[PDB]
């Protein structure tokens, strides 16, 4: 009801992922990359 | 000792061309990727191009479409072919092996002395 | 293309003073930054790799740290031999880029 903020997704990155690649870095991308 | 020796500099006219070379010795040239970096009087360091150890993949900066990078691992020589040179390309051209944990993997950083190219 | 900047562009300090140079990236480059020192008439010399690792032979008075977009280069005590232009360079992705350069 108050909102579940535990789940996050990446919005910003300098490139696209390769198959089964994982990127969990939090360095601010030209913005904080996760929302 | 490790050496990188640039040559082939000089003065050319606008729209002309010039081929530079860098002779390498003292290290396993054929296992490393190589970079070209230039510096004009009054300015900072500008990255120009990179070639992989096998002479396969090539990358370019402001110069893409005009400059070509190549190497010959049997002569330990790195080349840069510059076509359609402009006044803005006046600079001292260095060959280098830049320490890089992501792409070339080089653990050591080497530089040449640089050769001056003037366009006018 | 990742754009690099440095601040201040030029600084005035005496021998024995503490000197700090800030390098900032337009994009997050984690810890893949090199620091170079260039004296007039000479090729650039590498002092620091991977943001904070010192090169062999580099005096202990030199140091640096940082991650992401904000990096710092420090001289704990400026020596008369430390007058040079300092550059930061990113190698997170191609093309590689150098900063404007800071005059000490």
């Amino acid at each position: 009801v108050s909102g579940n903020y535990n789940y996050l997704y990446r919005l910003f990155r300098k490139s696209n992922l390769k198959p089964f690649e994982r990127d969990i870095s939090t360095e601010i991308y030209q913005y904080f990359p996760l929302r | 000792e490790v050496q990188l020796v640039e040559s082939g500099g000089g003065v050319v006219q606008p729209g002309g061309s010039l081929r530079l070379s860098c002779a390498a010795s003292g290290f396993t040239f054929n296992s490393y990727g190589m970079h070209w970096v230039r510096q004009a009087p009054g300015k900072g360091l500008e990255w120009v191009a990179f070639i992989r150890y096998d002479g396969g993949n090539k990358y370019y900066a402001s110069v893409k479409g005009r400059f070509t990078i190549s190497r010959d691992n049997s002569k330990n020589t790195l080349y840069l072919q510059m076509k359609s040179l402009r006044a803005e390309d006046t600079a001292v051209y260095y060959c280098a092996n830049l320490k890089d944990s992501r792409y070339s993997g080089s653990y050591y950083d080497y530089w040449g002395q640089g050769t001056l190219v003037t366009v006018s | 293309v990742i754009w690099m900047t440095q601040s201040p562009s030029s600084l005035s300090a005496s021998v024995g003073d503490r000197v700090t140079i800030t390098c900032q990236a337009s994009q997050d480059i984690r810890f893949y930054l090199n620091w170079y020192q260039q004296k007039p008439g000479k090729a650039p010399k590498l002092l620091i790799s991977d943001a904070s690792n010192m090169e062999t032979g580099v005096p202990s008075r030199f140091s640096g740290s940082g991650s992401g977009t904000d990096f710092t280069f420090t001289i704990s005590s400026l020596q008369p031999e430390d007058i040079a232009t300092y550059y930061c360079q990113q190698y997170d992705n191609l093309p590689f880029t150098f900063g404007p350069g800071t005059k000490v």
